[PDB]
């Protein structure tokens, strides 16, 4: 079947202040994974922004964008995206999008849990009440 | 000059090693058509919305236009009769799949 | 300084606003997710009232 | 040895089997929660008079 690598990569000239949105994406990378960590924290720290081994930025834009969980309709709309600031946009929202599903079920958890925490705490309050009116005062209160 | 291959619920991402592992015993006979090749090569594509896998055999519009084409590493099959490594390593978009 | 700050605050700004246009999206989706979080853990068939 | 060893092999595959059902009963119970505070405080917002 016919093929033809029409992998198309415009980026400015001017490579300083360009990078600096791959600086958010990687930022919000490390939260993703240090807040809902999904797979070791250390290959994050092989593949860093300011070891300058990044030779195809378009692989690492990916690479990053791989870790969101969105679903696969998703990655196939962000190659639709041809502009480069657009897919980053678009990879950056699937970060975020996931982010506030995660940190809705974390709060949710440890939510739940303080909660199971006041119930048994006031019964161990209620428990020590009972044992220090237990052996102090023997109320008559029958018949 | 191969058949389309059979995704089946397995999202490989660009540039992120992965493997797939198909139930079907028909991907092994590619696999075995290929092994004559001197450069060994297996292409990964994507599945629209709401698979499936009759359509696939019957029809090639559900695969999406765009495929992945990457050299296979080394089979194991360690439990299956088909496991194969996939990667995202040159990106492509057909013009026309059909 | 003022070059950085002037570079981190567009990337913030820009960035707040890419996180406002995400916000936009409704809270329905996140009620859902959680949707689907009632379903993965409780599967079994529609066996209820 | 090996015949007060068959005996430990085995309290120790009982002990981790019985704290792992204790385990399963109560991450299931967990998740059960998250399950009924989803359908509580974002499902079934209604059931009052």
């Amino acid at each position: 079947m016919v093929e033809v690598e029409n992998v198309v990569h415009e980026d400015f000239q001017v490579t300083e202040e360009v990078k600096a949105l791959t600086a958010e994406i990687v930022k919000t990378i490390r939260d993703i994974i240090a807040l809902n960590p999904l797979y070791r924290e250390s290959v994050l720290q092989m593949m860093q922004a300011g070891q300058r081994v990044v030779d195809n930025p378009i692989y690492l834009s990916d690479m990053g964008a791989a870790l969101t969980g969105a679903e696969s309709h998703e990655l196939q709309d962000v190659l639709e995206e041809t502009n480069i600031p657009k897919r980053l946009y678009k990879a950056l929202s699937l970060l975020k999008k996931e982010f506030e599903l995660s940190k809705l079920q974390q709060r949710l958890g440890r939510e739940v849990e303080e909660k199971i925490k006041q119930t048994h705490r006031k019964y161990l309050l209620q428990e020590q009440l009972k044992i220090i009116k237990k052996e102090l005062g023997l109320e008559k209160d029958d018949k | 000059h191969l058949p389309l291959i059979a995704i089946t619920r397995n999202p490989v991402f660009p540039r992120f090693i992965k493997i797939i592992e198909v139930k079907n015993k028909k991907l092994v006979e590619l696999l075995r058509r290929k092994v004559r090749l001197a450069q060994p090569y297996v292409g990964v594509f994507l599945k629209r919305d709401d698979s499936n896998e009759s359509d696939v055999v019957e029809s090639l519009d559900e695969i999406y236009h765009t495929g992945t084409f990457a050299q296979i590493h080394e089979m194991q099959d360690l439990g299956d009769k088909l496991r194969m490594i996939v990667m995202g390593h040159r990106r492509v978009h057909i013009s026309r799949q059909l």
